[PDB]
């Protein structure tokens, strides 16, 4: 089974780790370094759809586009003080 | 620049699995991961840098997350982070 399956993440867990491992960011990069980063990735992308989403319905749309997920970032003052502006 | 585009459409099938995403919409997120993958994994160099370590290891992901995020977001990342970690290592 994979990294991410293991892991319980969607998250590319073997790429991000060839990711850093090429990166030349250090001159090892543990196991858990990328599980845990993928982790982290992936709670930002499952925040923000998750609202942007929710942004979506309340628009009575089916699908998530650019406007959503500004309003999702700018309603949230987390996610804009990270993200800062969407265009 | 790399692409999660396709992890980042299993992400939006778990959490609305009826609502699609247009080609825009995906381009914006795709850009988004990936400049917080560099400004995490660029603070995790320096943190390893700073205190003569081989490894970036789980724990200079953590900090990292703490010096990048604001302290909410953050809170909940770490959250996120070690319950993967946790779940892995089980």
């Amino acid at each position: 089974t994979s990294r991410s399956s293991k892991a319980g993440l969607q998250f590319p867990v073997g790429r991000i780790a060839r990711f850093l491992k090429a990166g030349k960011y250090a001159e090892r990069v543990g196991a858990g370094a990328p599980v845990y980063l993928a982790a982290v990735l992936e709670y930002l992308a499952a925040e923000v759809l998750e609202l942007a989403g929710n942004a979506a319905r309340d628009n009575k749309k089916t699908r998530i586009v650019p406007r959503h997920i500004q309003l999702a970032v700018r309603n949230d003052e987390e996610l804009s003080k990270l993200l800062g502006d969407v265009t | 620049v790399e692409t999660y585009k396709i992890y980042i459409f299993k992400v939006l099938k778990q959490v609305h699995p009826d609502i699609g995403i247009s080609s825009k919409a995906m381009g914006i997120m795709n850009s988004f991961i990936n400049d917080i993958f560099e400004k995490l994994a660029q603070e995790s160099s320096k943190l390893a840098r700073y205190n003569k370590k081989p490894t970036i290891t789980s724990r200079e992901i953590q900090t990292a997350v703490r010096l990048v995020l604001p302290g909410e977001l953050a809170k909940h990342a770490v959250s996120e982070g070690t319950k993967a970690v946790t779940k892995f290592t089980s």
